[PDB]
């Protein structure tokens, strides 16, 4: 964080652990696509249903890394 | 998903005044009076008659409510009367020296003796229910701010019984509103357990914690704030643990160390106070919400993601066990009774572990040195978890007589364990029978060589040594634990692993409880008797349907008397017997867990500490060599601590002598319809109904006996109503003397 | 066959993100799949310069390190070109005519990419050195 | 400007004017709908080519209230 | 056999990250003692590459005997943690130390 702010360099690591979350607890989902849909109905590779988990699997797998480092 | 339908049980009070409305065998007439015990034991078990699983799931439902309505009642009786009539804000000026009173008694005969010099200008019968060392840790400082909870407690009394009518009378759910467990499972998790807890650790932050800075620095139970005002005045709470100052934005940049003074792992006990760290208790009841918040998004429910427990079974198999656990999925979602078995199980079994982990570890201030409460709060849940253990022995073999499908059941984990029985069994009752020589037989051992002049021959620490080498171990583990693999904490989880003696004036908080050659033949003995208590259930649970002996067992029900003089004889066969066994079997194990505990709590922890520390205890150390033989079980510990209660007539603590006495009576009284048999008395009454038709008002309702089953149930309701309310009294009376 | 059957092989949760990146993608122009590659590789690349420079602790850190970001993005758009010369001699037509196979739109690949390829670089220059 | 930043009053000043704009901007359009059109396929009732307009049209209308007041 | 070249392409990828990521970390930190920027190479005083692993697991081995090896009076070696010994005049055995020297062999 030579280049960046204290409290901001934890933001790198709560937003890869939505992504390190995702990539390996998203193919984990088996039944996949049930409602609801996105707001504007824009067809994308996932639902929000599903995407919200993600985004908490994200939060305590995040916590954990910030509050282990 | 909401599915309700409207009102399906009216409000009308045609079925109050005739009774036996709800069965085909009632509503007809007591042409004999066992009419009249056939409705009193046969009211709530609602699959006996509503034969209608939407509908039973609906009363089910509703009397829950209720239940929840007459706890609320007796919680306002627990917060009205310590408001009223109590000498709590005597107990907040002093709290070691002065104990605790309520129920000041009214003045009639002398009865009003029981009002005795308990410290302060009060008198009262002196109380071992810990409300006053549960509520100063809550905070509550003044009488007025309980009295609106007993109202409290009162209002939400009539809010349950208005949703039990509310539920049943008006909106009554679906049967599968019922079924769907996942969504059940995640909300009493996330909301029941994780919020509840949240909340509590809520109220223990912004009520609890900052008074208890304040009492225990020793200044009043009068210039210390108020609970409103902790909140509002952000500099009073930034005073003590200087880290609201922050506020809520440490907990959102997870810098969760800038909470290192209000939130701890210290992990002992409050020396000032000999109980829990309520810093601890704080952090412990965030880290329990966060856990079961998190634990209550496991299931899945209508948004595909979450584990299913149906799909959890099937691919739960193994070469061993067939098919698995499949079809135990819909036995929890059609069977009320296995669901019963199972919630009670780890009911009591929860009931016990609290009783061990309150005296090792006192959560309370003042709990632990008020050694009339910390053994009475031990010994109260350790009976109320021995009893709906049997009770989960009782439910599971209801579910096993009719509910057990085997359709639903071919070659999965109900029908395989049906199908080595024996084998469970036998092996079962070898343990039984080795466990009573080599546990049981010791003492008669440490008899035959104590009386005859060879105390060298016995097993003690002077003799044969039975050394517990596992449990010397486990404390040895669990006690270098903290700092060398637990390296955050303070000291231990407790003391009783080790560590320094902590009082609270003279009296012992909590000091290490040593394990000797005498804690090995005890814990030896709960092995003996809790595996019998296991084999009496177990056999009636495995046998409830079927045997060599009787193959239509569940055919006669759950509960039925005999089968009679038949195949040799064949009386006390039903499930129902093997719940009237096991209950004096339990009446008998939980005794002797009483009796291990009230004695090496006595002579092995607590006692007098003078002003260098040197610890005296109250009948100085005398389970090391007492304990080992019966006579010293009989002499050391019962022909001296019967003392207490024997000397107690015209003192405050003399109804205690009372049902010391009075629960000798009712316990014999027992024995008139135990070892007894019906026929003898029904051949009585033709006496006794001959002297009201001799004189020719012999009555209608023809005056009869008590039915097999009811003398036994009657006969085991009176011998724990003697047993326990024995030791009840001579609990009492003991510890608050000497204790 | 030609490949191997592992049990991991073709795995729909990997494919999910394999057909759904910006290269190969189902509807989108040539112009414009080079623009969300451009934009991805153009964001990262001003991390390491920033912050593992020459010069990192002065005025100065981030905005001389983010001129080498996008001065290496130019020198990839290079390399796309010359890429576009010698694989695309008249974009000789293949088996798939994709981006990839026939060209027909590399131009419209390579104009695509500095466009993010500068746009995403300053950004998080925009917020390294503000914000 | 009682409970918040004196540069953090600016952003309602500025999102006013977007809002300001395109309430009267927006139906100015003549030829509306041509491409692109938005970037997930979200059906919007605007065009992502209309809206940066708006958004422009915004910054220039904030500019002359915000150093206008 | 029947999928050697993925084993074999792998390991010829990690043999390239490898030379790279540790021969490389010479070369460049040839070139920064060379050119006299010591705030540009791979030191202690400089850029760190912390061996945390091999810091972490020589901690936890030389805080073993009285945690998890109780009845062992002191250590499995002195070369984790713990006192220097000495015979006649020389060491016998003192902790060896693993900082980002150690960590830059240990990659070669
Ligand atoms: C009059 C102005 C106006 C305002 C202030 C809102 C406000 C909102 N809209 Mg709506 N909406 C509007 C008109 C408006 N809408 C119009 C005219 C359309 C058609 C072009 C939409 C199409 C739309 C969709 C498809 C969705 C919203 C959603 C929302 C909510 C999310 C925040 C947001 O992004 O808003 C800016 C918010 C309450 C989201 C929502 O439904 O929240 C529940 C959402 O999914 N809006
Ligand atoms: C998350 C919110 C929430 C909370 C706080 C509770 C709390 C409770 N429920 Mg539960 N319950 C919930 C959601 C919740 N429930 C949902 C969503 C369902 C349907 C899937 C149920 C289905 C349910 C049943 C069938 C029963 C309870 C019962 C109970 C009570 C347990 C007794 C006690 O310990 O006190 C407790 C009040 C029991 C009860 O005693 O009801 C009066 C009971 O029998 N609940
Ligand atoms: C569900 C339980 C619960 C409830 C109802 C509250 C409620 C409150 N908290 Mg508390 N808090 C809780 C759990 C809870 N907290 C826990 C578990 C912790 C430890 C992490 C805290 C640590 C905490 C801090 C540091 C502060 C609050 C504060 C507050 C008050 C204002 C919060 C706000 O509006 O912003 C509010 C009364 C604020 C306050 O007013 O303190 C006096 C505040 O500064 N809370
Ligand atoms: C204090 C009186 C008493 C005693 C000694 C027993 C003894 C026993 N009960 Mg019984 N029980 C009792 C009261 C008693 N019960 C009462 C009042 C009830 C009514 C509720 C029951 C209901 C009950 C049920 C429901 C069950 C038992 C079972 C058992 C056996 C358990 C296994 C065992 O310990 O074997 C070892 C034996 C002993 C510890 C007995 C003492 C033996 C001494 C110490 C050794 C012998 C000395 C010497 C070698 C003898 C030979 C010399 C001599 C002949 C000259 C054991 C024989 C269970 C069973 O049978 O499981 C297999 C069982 O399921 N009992
Ligand atoms: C012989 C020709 C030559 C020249 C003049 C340089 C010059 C430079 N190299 Mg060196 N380098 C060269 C060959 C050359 N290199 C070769 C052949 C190799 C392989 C062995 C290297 C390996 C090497 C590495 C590993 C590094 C350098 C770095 C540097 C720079 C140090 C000061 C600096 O960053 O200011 C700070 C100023 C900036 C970072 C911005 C300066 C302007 C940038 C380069 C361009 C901005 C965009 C511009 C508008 C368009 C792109 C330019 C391009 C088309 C030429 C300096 C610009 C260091 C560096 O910082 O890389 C950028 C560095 O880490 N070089
Ligand atoms: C592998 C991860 C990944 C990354 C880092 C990006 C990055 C990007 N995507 Mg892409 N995208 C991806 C995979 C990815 N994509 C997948 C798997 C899908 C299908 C579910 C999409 C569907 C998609 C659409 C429809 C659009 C983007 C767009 C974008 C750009 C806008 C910023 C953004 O919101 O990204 C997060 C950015 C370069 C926008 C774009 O095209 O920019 C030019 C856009 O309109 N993405
Ligand atoms: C010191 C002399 C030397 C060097 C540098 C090499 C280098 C290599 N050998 Mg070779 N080898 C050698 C002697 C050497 N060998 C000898 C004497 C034998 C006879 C026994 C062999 C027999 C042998 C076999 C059998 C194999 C190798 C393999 C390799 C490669 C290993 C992977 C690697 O580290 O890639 C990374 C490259 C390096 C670490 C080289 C140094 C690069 C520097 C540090 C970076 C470059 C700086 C700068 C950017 C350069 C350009 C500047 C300019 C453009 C301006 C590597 C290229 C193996 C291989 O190919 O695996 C894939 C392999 O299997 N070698
Ligand atoms: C204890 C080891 C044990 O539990 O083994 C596990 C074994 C079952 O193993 P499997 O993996 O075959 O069973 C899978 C199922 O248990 C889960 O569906 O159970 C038995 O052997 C019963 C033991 C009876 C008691 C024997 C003593
Ligand atoms: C951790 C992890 C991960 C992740 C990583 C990665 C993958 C990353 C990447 C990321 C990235 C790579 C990101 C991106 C972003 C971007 C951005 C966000 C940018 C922006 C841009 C823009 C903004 C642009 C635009 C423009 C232009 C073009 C021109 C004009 C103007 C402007 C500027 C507007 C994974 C999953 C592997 C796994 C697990 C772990
Ligand atoms: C449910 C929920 C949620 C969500 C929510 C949200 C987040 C919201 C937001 C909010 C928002 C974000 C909103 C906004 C809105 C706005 C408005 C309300 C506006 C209005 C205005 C107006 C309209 C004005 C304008 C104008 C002008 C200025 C001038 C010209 C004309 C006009 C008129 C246009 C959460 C997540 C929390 C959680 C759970 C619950
Ligand atoms: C004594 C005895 C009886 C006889 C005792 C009976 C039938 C109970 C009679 C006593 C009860 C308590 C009488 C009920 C009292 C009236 C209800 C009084 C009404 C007055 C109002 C004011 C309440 C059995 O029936 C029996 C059956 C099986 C095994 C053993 C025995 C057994 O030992």
């Amino acid at each position: 964080t030579q280049s960046v702010g204290e409290a901001a360099e934890k933001s790198f690591v709560m937003l890869a652990s939505v992504l390190f979350a995702g990539a390996v607890g998203g193919p984990g989902i088996k039944m996949k696509g049930q409602g609801p849909a996105w707001p504007f109905n824009a067809q994308i590779p996932f639902t929000p249903s599903e995407f919200l988990a993600v985004t908490a699997l994200g939060h305590i797998i995040g916590t954990g890394v910030i509050l282990g480092i | 998903k909401i599915v309700i339908d409207k009102d399906p049980v009216s409000t009308s009070f045609d079925k109050w005044a005739v009774p036996g409305h709800f069965s085909r065998t009632l509503a007809k007439g007591p042409k004999t009076t066992t009419w009249i015990w056939n409705l009193h034991a046969d009211v709530h078990d609602f699959d006996s008659y509503t034969s209608d699983l939407e509908e039973v799931s609906r009363k089910i439902f509703s009397a829950h409510f209720g239940h929840l309505a007459v706890v609320f009642i007796w919680l306002s009786g627990a917060y009205f009367h310590g408001a009223r009539f109590s000498n709590y804000e005597a107990w907040l000026s002093n709290p070691t020296t002065i104990k605790p009173s309520a129920q000041v008694v009214w003045p009639i005969v002398g009865q009003e003796i029981l009002n005795g010099d308990v410290g302060g200008g009060f008198q009262g019968i002196q109380i071992t229910s810990g409300l006053f060392q549960m509520w100063r840790a809550s905070g509550i400082t003044t009488e007025l701010q309980l009295y609106v909870t007993a109202i409290g407690a009162l209002v939400m009394a009539a809010l349950m019984l208005f949703a039990g009518w509310f539920h049943y009378h008006k909106a009554a759910p679906k049967l599968e509103w019922f079924q769907n467990a996942e969504s059940m499972m995640n909300h009493h998790l996330g909301g029941l357990f994780g919020l509840g807890s949240l909340s509590w650790a809520g109220h223990q932050i912004h009520v609890s914690l900052p008074v208890n800075k304040l009492l225990d620095s020793g200044v009043s139970p009068q210039e210390i704030p108020l609970p409103h005002e902790f909140i509002l005045n952000k500099d009073l709470i930034a005073q003590l643990y200087p880290s609201f100052g922050q506020g809520l934005t440490p907990f959102f940049t997870l810098n969760w160390n800038e909470y290192s003074d209000f939130l701890t792992f210290k992990g002992g006990l409050n020396p000032v106070t000999g109980g829990l760290w309520l810093s601890d208790s704080a952090h412990h009841h965030l880290a329990i919400a966060v856990l079961f918040i998190v634990a209550g998004h496991m299931y899945r429910t209508n948004w595909g993601i979450g584990h299913s427990m149906k799909e959890m079974y099937d691919s739960h198999k193994g070469p061993f066990t067939g098919e698995g656990h499949k079809g135990v999925y819909e036995i929890f979602t059609n069977s009320w009774h296995a669901q019963l078995s199972l919630n009670l199980a780890l009911f009591g079994s929860l009931s016990i572990i609290v009783a061990h982990h309150m005296y090792s570890m006192p959560p309370y201030p003042y709990l632990a040195t008020d050694y009339a409460t910390s053994l009475c709060l031990f010994t109260h849940h350790v009976w109320i978890g021995g009893f709906l253990i049997v009770g989960a022995g009782a439910h599971a073999a209801i579910f096993m007589v009719r509910d057990y499908d085997p359709a639903q059941n071919y070659n999965n984990l109900v029908d395989r364990v049906l199908r080595h029985r024996d084998a469970i069994i036998s092996h079962l009752n070898w343990v039984c029978i080795f466990l009573g020589f080599h546990s049981f037989g010791l003492y008669i051992h440490n008899d035959t060589m104590r009386a005859l002049g060879r105390p060298q021959d016995m097993f003690s620490d002077a003799a044969i040594q039975l050394q517990p080498v596992f449990a010397q171990w486990v404390q040895g583990v669990n006690s270098a634990a903290a700092g060398n693999t637990a390296p955050n904490a303070l000291a231990n989880a407790s003391y009783a692993f080790g560590g320094d003696i902590v009082s609270v004036g003279g009296k012992v908080a909590m000091m290490p409880i040593s394990l000797g050659t005498a804690d090995f033949l005890v814990h030896h003995i709960h092995a003996f008797t809790i595996h019998v208590t296991v084999l009496i259930l177990l056999k009636g649970v495995l046998f409830a349907r079927n045997s060599r002996l009787i193959p239509d067992k569940a055919n006669l029900g759950f509960r039925f008397p005999c089968d009679g003089p038949g195949r040799g004889g064949t009386c006390q066969v039903s499930a129902w017997d093997h719940v009237f066994l096991g209950l004096f079997w339990m009446y008998n194990s939980l005794s002797v867990v009483l009796f291990h505990f009230s004695w090496k709590m006595q002579s092995d922890v607590w006692g007098n500490v003078t002003a260098d520390g040197a610890v005296s205890h109250i009948t100085g150390n005398n389970f090391a060599q007492g304990a080992i033989t019966i006579n010293g079980w009989l002499r050391d510990f019962l022909w001296a601590q019967a003392s207490q209660v024997i000397q107690s007539y015209g003192s405050a603590l003399s109804a205690y002598g009372l049902m010391f006495l009075g629960a000798h009576f009712i316990w014999a009284f027992s024995l008139m319809f135990l070892f007894s048999g019906r026929g003898y008395w029904q051949e009585l009454i033709e006496s006794i109904v001959w002297a009201h038709n001799k004189l020719k008002f012999a009555p209608s309702i023809q005056p009869r006996a008590l039915s097999i089953t009811q003398g036994r149930a009657v006969g085991v309701a009176h011998y724990l109503l003697g047993g326990i309310a024995t030791t009840w009294s001579f609990f009492h009376a003991r510890i608050i003397s000497v204790g | 066959i030609g490949h191997l059957s592992t049990p991991i092989s073709n795995s729909s949760a990997v494919n999910g993100l394999l057909a759904n990146l910006p290269a190969y993608r189902k509807g989108l122009t040539p112009r414009l799949r080079g623009l969300e590659i451009g934009m991805a590789h153009g964001y990262f690349l001003t991390g390491p310069f920033v912050e593992l420079g020459p010069l990192r602790n002065t005025d100065g850190g981030i905005l001389y390190g983010s001129l080498s970001a996008v001065g290496l993005v130019v020198i990839l758009t290079a390399c796309l070109a010359l890429y576009g010369k010698a694989n695309f001699s008249g974009s000789s037509k293949s088996k798939d005519a994709t981006l990839w196979e026939s060209g027909e739109g590399w131009s419209d690949f390579v104009s695509g990419w500095l466009i993010g390829g500068a746009g995403s670089v300053g950004f998080a220059y925009l917020l390294l050195q503000y914000i």
